[PDB]
């Protein structure tokens, strides 16, 4: 019929296309069939409640739950609103220094920004502690406290992520058109005024978006920065689900429980996603 | 709210360039008067510099007996619609036409019967609780209109309204703005790419070409007096021919061009031009036509057809006179078609010459 | 943005507005600076509660413990044979793919879109993905660290959406010109696509210079090791061998100074780039260092 | 050809090893190069370098699927046997037997050592790594600071004590800081030694956390309530700044770090080692004199000294079912109990690290004059390394010190030292457990100590907690276990 | 080359929906052609299936012998111009042009007299050497052009040429486009949204609305006599005034108007019309006088003047009779003034009637 004949035309784009399509069966959709598998040995279904009955893993739900809430309030809004300044500031010179440098530290490793951190919180060593001890606010030994990892985590978070992923939004503000805020000029628009009548409103769409997008991840959050940095005293407050399944799935060589535990996470974030989708969808403008 | 508005040698300069020079303008209240051009000029720099969105970089503006050089667009009693699309997406209309008024909040009555009269006035009723989202162009053009409105400024600036807007659309709305101005009467400044609208909205018409401003006066003078040849070239629906010429042989009388075609001058007391003197004859498409002055007496100009175009119960043809081309409005039918020679008479009150040194009449 | 100036609660905001974001920028260069001054400086200063901002007695030994690294400068050439090789096999997977994606008329650019798409809010996991990872022999191989990260459906999605705010008379004109489908992708839409590719490129750049995990995790044979994991080793573990810590005392540089020294000599190339690439992103004012 | 050669033919062979979270094998070692020529068999390394956990390598490579020729290393005694009753590694006895002369001579005239490396049914899956010696860690402090602070040298707790408050509030360095650190080590379980001083017992052996007989009973030293009595008054230590607070973290780098920036006030750790900083470092650091002396009296009136030198300890290498070579390798094996291997590991190289000199091996001027202890530089040559070669005991005489020398005399003859702990002998059924529970009951005790030390947790408040959660990891099950054993083995 | 193309029964349908219905036209050979319309519609879409862009989903279409229904694109022997130029912006100018033929060999095909004819054509000597990324819309769409005829096809298939152009330039480009065909005088089929280039350009002008085509015919047959209401609003400078009316007492002698107005029309055999039938009466602004130049009296009718605006010589009257309102061209000298009452005299040969119900020509 008609697909052939299509098919004739458009040869040489669906074999663009091909390669591609495979990739994603194989690295993708054939480790979702392993998924499948990895379910039952060593059904099935009862290591679920090995996962429901634990003090380590509950923690580590839990855990992940709390590093999600924190990295949410305090980590999101941390780009909008440096993307807001960033805008309200004049003599580009000035403005592009600024967005060099706080854009800068994105390029920098993980691991090298854990060594960042590890090098400047070790006692009587690292320059956090001797500033600490310049004002008479003696020592803190931060890594081996349990109380002190989360800050420590969505600081150093903020000071990599905040300009790269405040880009975004900044050409967002960018991208509307100079009459919004002139006629507002006009009409006597103050500064606050306008950032909040005017440009965040119509900034809405995308920060729906990307919050859609941070929810999609919500669960995985700091995963590769707590496989760093996380010690044997800090293991309670610091483990995470994805940690959890890391420890027990590739170091301790546990497959069925942690892939029971990437099902359950996996699951979770499809639905806080979807509900998350659904709501950006329904109140906003369109959505994913 | 009727108040008048001086310009008095306004310079605006941006990294060392002086985009518009010396520009100098008296408003009278309640005057329609347009800035109209070619695109890059000042025009728009002019209208902002008025509103305050662009700083003075030297010269004087003030609204009766203020100056808002040093003032805030606030305070400058004025009220400006932009080229595009100035309403909040998010916001329905009557939040729109509300939001500098909302802006400073207090009496929700003054904002509610503002609202309510000014749209009345554009029709915006029914539109109160629709969105931006979905709406016409020229709908969107007048909640802004609504915007300016309800401000109750001094002073009306309008930036190329209609430019984004399609023929139609352009020639209703224009016919709605000129209507909107025989009601409020508020003194309007008016910026246009255009010369149609200049035309017809304008008390005077100013034109400027590259910051400097060419010209100034009623619609009819520009048109029937052009001060040089580009005056003379911008203002009509088809173009002035404006085709080089030289005269010698009788001065004051005759005037020759081209292929040696030559043309019999009405006296016109006070020009006293001289024989031999380089010169750029033009004459409007309206005032030739094809033999019918029926055995002229002053024996008028010979070219050959270029091509013809069918416009309606009128039609465009272009004549070849020598090297150059003049274009003459003719009739409906007219069978001519291209290569045939023809002879085409001039009407010789509505002759124009001007200077090839010197753009100016000279005549 | 306009430039009225003007009124002075705005003016007092901008004012505490660069004031804020100038101790922010401050506060987000102080480590560089930091750890390059500690990296230069002795180790006795550093140990004793000096440095801060600037070098003291400097030293530059360190950067000499880490040149006579060879594990290191052989991760180096890992993560440098990784990116480039990586962008390649990311780009030759994605464009095309994208190219097909972005043309209306498909048979399957429903469910192929999907098929892509879904991968994004849904995955099957670590293990599963290492699992399949061991059974397609691509462990401890380094076109297995290649061909087993080439696409994000984010770029994918990315320049099939640039492709597609293309405007279609080009294709179609290249059409009645006799141009078909590939001819056509080589000759017009690439060009035509720089900026796109410039970000994509970008962005598989820096994910495969800093990436640590599956590299860690996929990788046995140390030749194999990229630099990202060898930092894992020496800057965050800090554990060693008897005889760096002999090298302590007959040296005079610290450990410290070493770690500062190793990811100075790590970050240098990303110092090196990036102005060139930012410069070559804003084009304009502002609007980011994409 | 060479009359050591196991094989005519070179034999090149796939080695993991991975040891001490430190070092990995290096074929290009000096030892390893020596080991290939005499033997005619290359051992070819296949680990991460950039590794940072050796058991965990262990782990992954068994779990890889792919395994290699030889596995060597250390602490691998119990999975050795869990991997060797698996099926996983080659019992070597009747290749003891035929091939390896020299093993089957050591185990004939050892028989206790070889009791232990045994497995349930008897077998040997490992060669391991018997160190020779008698005593092996001692108390040692700063002769200097106890002068111009004027202190006496410690007999007590108490004094003890006040000598340590002393070296944190006054300051015994002169630097003119609080700097100083009083206590200090490379192993972070010497925290929890420092019990003895309140009549605890960290161990029941050389091996840290480890079990122990009292009055015919088995008993774990952790798990007592004596324990935590003592664990209180070195969280105390740590409270007051006593202890090193980077003493989990700093480990390898210790010594050469407090001792070299002059900050270290007490350390236990060797004699050999601990004594060659005097000659090594005396340049650097003007006023330094580092003596050993005799525990300090405890609590309990008693003179205790925990950790004594053990015959084969739980290191060694083995002999995979891929080897497909298993001849040439316990020949190969046999080398390193035969006096020319047993130079070459013990000693570094000929021409080198040491000299032939009346029968014996005599390190160079070269080995001995350097500040880096001989033992640190053999490492980094592929000497005395956890395989299973056989110690010789000459070779620690040569770099120890005569004031070293003198506190070793001075610890066996004041007999400080108390017995160690050699094991028990279990069946197939009953050492499941252990091999099971053990590992994941001694890491939590390991982190719960870690989190009283540092003082994160409260000792007196979770200990109960403690008690149940060691009651519902199996402890006690492979407490009884082992008693299972001990009270069939020792009777009257 | 010089070739006829036939349209036969094509329709091309998007789901469920058709957008084009059965679309016949025949197209004489060397003949210019326009579809014409708004922005929705078919008209494109049938140029596109004629290009072989788009897919024929029913009805034949063929080019002298031979059928194109099942065609590459490059053996339809047709050539193409975009409204996005479509040339790219990498490639140089002559490189541009010789795109499609560099495809099909090199050197003994010359390109030489080719590109020099062509470029000699649209008058660009220096240009050849140049990038599209530097040059001015106008030229852009001019060495399009260059790209079309460079293939020398038996078709010319036109896209909305210029949207883009200023009206100035578009002017210029119409008359370039005029003469290129009058020169060249291959078979062409135009497309556009301007009724100007339509009346024109086009020997034969088919209108569109968004379903199948509504009508066809020379520009002044579509002009004088419109077959509907929307041809008759659609064509002109001026729209034609369309203002509702009916028919009481006598048919073919009366017609009458909102504000009491009543008109006597001339019979005009073939009309057929209807006493009480509900009629829009329609009239073109150039028929409609003021007051009584000649006349007279029996073609007048009453109104109050809205609005004027003044163009030039001209001017344009906006008059109201009833609550609706008629527009009339009237001289520019005269003096007219708003609010007071005005007679117009309408030409009664020229007045148009259309039902309310069928919409179609009455009279
Ligand atoms: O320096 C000496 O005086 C000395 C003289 C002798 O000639 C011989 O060289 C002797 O070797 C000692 C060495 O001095 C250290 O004390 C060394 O300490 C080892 C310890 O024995 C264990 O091997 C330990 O294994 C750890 C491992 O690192 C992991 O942490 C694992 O998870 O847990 C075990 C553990 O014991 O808990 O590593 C220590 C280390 O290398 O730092 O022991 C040797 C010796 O031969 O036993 O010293």
């Amino acid at each position: 019929e008609r697909l052939w004949k299509d098919i004739k035309r458009d040869w040489l784009l669906y074999a663009m296309l091909l390669p591609t399509i495979i990739w994603f069966l194989i690295f993708l959709y054939k480790p979702m069939i392993g998924l499948q598998m990895a379910f039952k040995q060593y059904i099935g279904f009862d290591h679920f409640v090995t996962l429901f009955q634990s003090e380590q893993f509950i923690r580590a739900i839990k855990n992940t739950l709390t590093l999600s809430g924190l990295s949410l309030l305090f980590g999101f809004p941390m780009p909008i609103l440096l993307a807001l300044m960033i805008n309200e500031v004049y003599s580009k010179g000035y403005r592009k220094a600024v967005q060099t440098i706080v854009y800068l530290p994105h390029f920098i490793s993980i691991v090298i920004v854990a060594g960042l951190v590890v090098t400047f919180l070790s006692p009587s060593t690292g320059v956090v502690n001797n500033m600490l001890s310049w004002i008479g606010l003696d020592r803190v030994y931060f890594l081996t406290q349990p109380e002190w990892f989360r800050p420590i985590y969505i600081s150093s978070n903020i000071w990599k992520e905040a300009g790269f992923d405040s880009i975004v939004y900044l050409a967002a503000i960018m991208s509307i058109n100079p009459a919004l805020y002139e006629s507002a000029q006009v009409d006597g628009a103050t500064r606050w005024q306008m950032i909040t009548r005017i440009t965040l409103p119509c900034i809405v769409p995308t920060i729906a978006v990307l919050l859609v997008i941070r929810l999609g991840h919500i669960l995985e959050v700091g995963f590769e920065y707590i496989i760093l940095l996380y010690q044997p005293t800090t293991y309670e407050t610091a483990d995470v689900i994805s940690t959890y399944i890391y420890r027990l799935g590739l170091q301790g060589a546990r497959y069925d429980i942690a892939t029971a535990a990437g099902i359950f996470n996996a699951v979770v974030a499809l639905v806080i996603v979807l509900f998350a989708n659904h709501m950006s969808r329904r109140i906003t403008k369109t959505g994913v | 709210m009727v108040a008048s508005v001086s310009i008095q040698n306004v310079v605006k300069r941006y990294d060392k360039t002086t985009v518009v020079h010396g520009v100098s303008l008296d408003i009278e209240p309640g005057e329609f008067v347009v800035l109209v051009g070619p695109s890059g000029c000042g025009k728009s720099t002019t209208l902002r510099m008025v509103a305050g969105l662009e700083e003075i970089s030297g010269g004087t503006i003030r609204i009766d007996g203020r100056v808002i050089n040093d003032l805030a667009p606030k305070d400058r009693d004025v009220a400006m619609v932009f080229q595009n699309y100035a309403l909040y997406p998010h916001l329905n209309v009557r939040d729109n036409i509300s939001f500098g008024l909302r802006l400073k909040r207090t009496k929700k009555s003054v904002i509610d019967a503002a609202v309510k009269t000014a749209a009345d006035i554009l029709g915006l009723q029914p539109l109160l609780e629709r969105k931006p989202s979905d709406l016409s162009g020229g709908q969107r053009q007048r909640v802004a209109m609504g915007r300016a409105i309800v401000r109750d400024p001094k002073v009306f600036l309008f930036d190329q309204p209609l430019s984004n807007l399609d023929a139609k659309l352009r020639t209703q709305m224009r016919a709605e703005i000129k209507r909107l101005h025989q009601r409020l009467g508020t003194t309007v400044i008016y910026v246009t790419h255009d010369q149609v609208e200049a035309m017809t909205l304008a008390d005077r018409i100013v034109v400027m070409r590259d910051g400097l401003i060419e010209q100034i006066g009623k619609p009819m003078d520009l048109f029937l007096h052009p001060a040089n040849t580009f005056v003379a070239s911008f203002i009509g629906s088809p173009p002035m021919n404006l085709m080089p010429a030289r005269i010698a042989v009788d001065s004051t009388q005759h005037v020759e061009l081209n292929g040696g075609n030559r043309i019999s001058l009405l006296p016109r007391a006070g020009t006293h031009l001289a024989p031999g003197q380089e010169v750029v004859f033009g004459i409007r498409p309206e005032d030739v036509t094809l033999d019918g002055v029926e055995g002229s007496e002053r024996a008028q100009i010979k070219a050959t057809v270029d091509i013809v175009e069918p416009l309606g119960s009128e039609s465009i043809l272009h004549a070849t006179v020598g090297d150059h081309s003049l274009v003459v409005k003719v009739g409906g039918l007219n069978e001519v078609h291209p290569g045939d020679p023809v002879t085409l008479h001039v009407d010789l009150t509505r002759v124009h010459l001007f200077d090839a040194q010197s753009q100016a009449s000279i005549y | 943005l306009a430039t009225p100036f003007y009124s002075r609660s705005d003016r007092i905001f901008g004012i505490v507005n660069a004031v804020l974001l100038g101790i922010f920028a401050l506060c987000a260069l102080y480590p560089i600076i930091y750890i390059f001054s500690m990296s230069i400086s002795s180790g006795a200063a550093v140990t004793q509660g000096r440095v801060f901002l600037l070098p003291v007695d400097i030293d530059f030994s360190a950067y000499g413990r880490v040149l006579h690294d060879k594990l290191f400068w052989t991760s180096y050439a890992n993560t440098i044979f990784y990116t480039v090789f990586g962008v390649v096999t990311s780009l030759i997977f994605i464009v095309p793919g994208a190219y097909a994606l972005s043309k209306p008329r498909i048979r399957g650019r429903r469910v192929f879109g999907f098929i892509i798409a879904f991968t994004m809010w849904f995955n099957a996991g670590m293990i599963p993905f290492f699992l399949n990872m061991r059974d397609l022999g691509l462990l401890d191989n380094r076109f297995g660290i290649l061909i087993g990260f080439a696409c994000n459906a984010f770029n994918i999605i990315l320049m099939r959406n640039y492709f597609e705010s293309i405007s279609a008379s080009f294709e179609e004109a290249a059409r009645m010109d006799g141009a078909n489908d590939l001819q056509i992708l080589w000759k017009v839409y690439i060009p035509l696509a720089k900026p796109a590719l410039a970000t994509i490129t970008l962005l598989c750049a820096i994910s495969r210079w800093n990436g640590y995990f599956w590299a860690m995790v996929l990788l046995r044979a140390e030749e194999k090791i990229p630099l990202q994991v060898y930092l894992k080793k020496t800057i965050v573990d800090l554990n060693v061998n008897e005889e760096f810590a002999g090298a302590l005392l007959t040296n005079s540089y610290s450990m410290e100074t070493v770690v500062g020294a190793i990811i100075v000599m790590s970050i240098i190339p990303v110092i090196i780039v990036y102005p060139v690439v930012q410069k070559y992103f804003t084009k304009g004012v502002m609007l980011g260092g994409v | 050809k060479e009359a050591t050669w196991v094989t005519d033919k070179p034999l090149t062979l796939k080695i993991h090893m991975h040891f001490r979270d430190k070092w990995v094998w290096d074929e290009n070692w000096p030892v390893a190069k020596e080991s290939f020529r005499l033997t005619n068999v290359k051992l070819q390394s296949v680990a991460n370098k950039a590794a940072t956990n050796s058991q965990e390598q262990f782990n992954l490579m068994m779990a890889s699927g792919d395994l290699p020729d030889v596995v060597g290393g250390d602490n691998l005694k119990d999975k050795f046997i869990q991997y060797g009753q698996e099926g996983a590694f080659v019992p070597l006895n009747k290749l003891i037997d035929q091939y390896a002369p020299h093993i089957k001579a050591f185990f004939k005239s050892h028989p206790e050592v070889e009791r232990a490396i045994k497995a349930p049914d008897g077998n040997i899956y490992f060669i391991p790594y018997v160190p020779d010696g008698v005593v092996a860690r001692g108390y040692f402090i700063r002769e200097d600071w106890l002068k111009k602070l004027n202190l006496k040298p410690p007999q007590n707790i108490d004094e003890l004590y006040t000598v340590l408050k002393a070296f944190k509030e006054k300051d015994p360095n002169g630097n003119g800081k609080a700097d100083e650190v009083p206590f200090i080590d490379r192993h972070p379980d010497e925290v929890f030694r420092l019990v003895n001083f309140w009549g605890a017992r960290s161990s029941g052996s050389d091996n840290y956390m480890d079990f122990y007989i009292d009055n015919g009973r088995v008993k774990h030293p952790w798990a007592e309530t004596a324990f935590r009595d003592g664990m209180k008054h070195v969280a105390q230590w740590y409270k007051e700044g006593l202890i090193d607070k980077e003493i989990f973290t700093r480990k390898a780098r210790a010594r050469e770090q407090m001792f070299g920036g002059n900050l270290g006030g007490f350390t236990h750790d060797w004699f050999a080692s601990t004594m060659t900083f005097n000659e090594g470092l005396a340049k650097t650091v003007p006023g330094f004199k580092l003596i050993p002396i005799a525990p300090p009296t405890n609590s309990k009136g008693q003179r205790w000294e925990e950790d004594s030198r053990q015959k084969v300890r739980p290191d060694g290498w083995a002999i995979t079912v891929k080897n497909k070579n298993p001849v040439e390798t316990i020949k190969f094996f046999d080398f390193y109990f035969s006096r020319p291997g047993r130079d070459i590991s013990n000693f570094g190289v000929p021409g080198v690290t040491y000299d032939i000199k009346n029968g014996k091996a005599v390190f160079k001027d070269s080995v001995l004059k350097s500040p880096q202890p001989v033992n640190n530089q053999l490492y980094d040559m592929g000497a005395q390394i956890p395989i299973g070669f056989w110690q010789d005991y000459d070779y620690e005489r040569q770099w120890t010190t005569p004031e070293a020398q003198a506190g070793i005399d001075m610890y066996v003859k004041g007999k400080y030292v108390m017995p160690g702990f050699e094991g028990v002998n279990m069946t197939r059924e009953e050492r499941a457990i252990y091999d099971k529970y053990w590992a994941d009951v001694r890491t939590y005790m390991y982190e719960m100590g870690q989190a009283w030390v540092m003082g994160t947790k409260d000792v007196d408040k979770t200990w109960d907690e403690y008690q149940r959660q060691l009651k519902l990891r199996g402890l006690y099950q492979v407490l009884q276990m082992m008693q299972q054993a001990y009270d069939r083995q020792y009777k009257n």
